[PDB]
């Protein structure tokens, strides 16, 4: 072997070159960004989740 | 001479690390339960 | 189960090809230039 | 996974469980009448009955 794959077309796993070393792969996190407002007739104050 | 493969004849398809799932390939394979050729 | 199995099946169209050359963006990106490669990439943005 | 989230729910299980008891302890301590005005305390024979 050289790399894992998933039940998609992108790698899990690598093995390294130039040392024969294996490493996993996961991806960085992400997530949406949810803005928090009491609405611009009180306040324009904003939480981000 | 005549004899029957139980389950042999299985191999890696792509050569490739796979693990705790369940894959479905189309590659050349020995069929189970048929007819293998036996020589002494 | 449902919408596990729907899920799974969302993610394995991803590996479809929909007549491409390949079904990852970032080979088919790399060993191509863009004025040829944008039809290439177009065929999975529908697809997908 | 690759653009894929998934949100939680608003009401957690515990917040569903406690939804369930009050109701429980509601329709015990009080028969019907809870869902219509205030729960009015009545004996669970003179409910059943
Ligand atoms: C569109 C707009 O101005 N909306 C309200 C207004 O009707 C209200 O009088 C004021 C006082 O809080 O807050 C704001």
């Amino acid at each position: 072997q050289q790399f894992g794959r998933d039940i998609a077309d992108t790698t899990d796993a690598v093995r390294d070159p130039q040392t024969l070393e294996i490493l996993d792969i996961t991806p960085c996190s992400f997530g949406g960004v949810s803005v928090i407002t009491p609405g611009t007739n009180t306040s324009n104050q904003v939480a981000v989740l | 001479a005549y004899t029957n493969s139980f389950t042999r004849g299985v191999y890696y398809p792509d050569k490739v690390f796979r693990s705790s799932v369940l894959h479905s390939t189309q590659d050349l394979f020995l069929p189970f339960f048929s007819n293998v050729t036996w020589f002494h | 189960n449902q919408n596990a199995q729907a899920l799974n099946t969302l993610v394995k169209q991803l590996s479809s090809n929909f007549g491409a050359i390949s079904s990852v963006l970032n080979d088919i990106l790399s060993r191509l230039d863009p004025p040829e490669a944008e039809v290439q990439i177009d065929r999975l943005i529908t697809g997908r | 996974f690759n653009g894929l989230t998934v949100l939680p729910p608003l009401l957690t299980d515990e917040m569903i469980a406690q939804y369930t008891s009050a109701l429980l302890a509601g329709t015990i301590t009080s028969g019907w009448t809870f869902g219509a005005g205030p729960a009015l305390q009545i004996p669970f024979p003179m409910q059943m009955a």
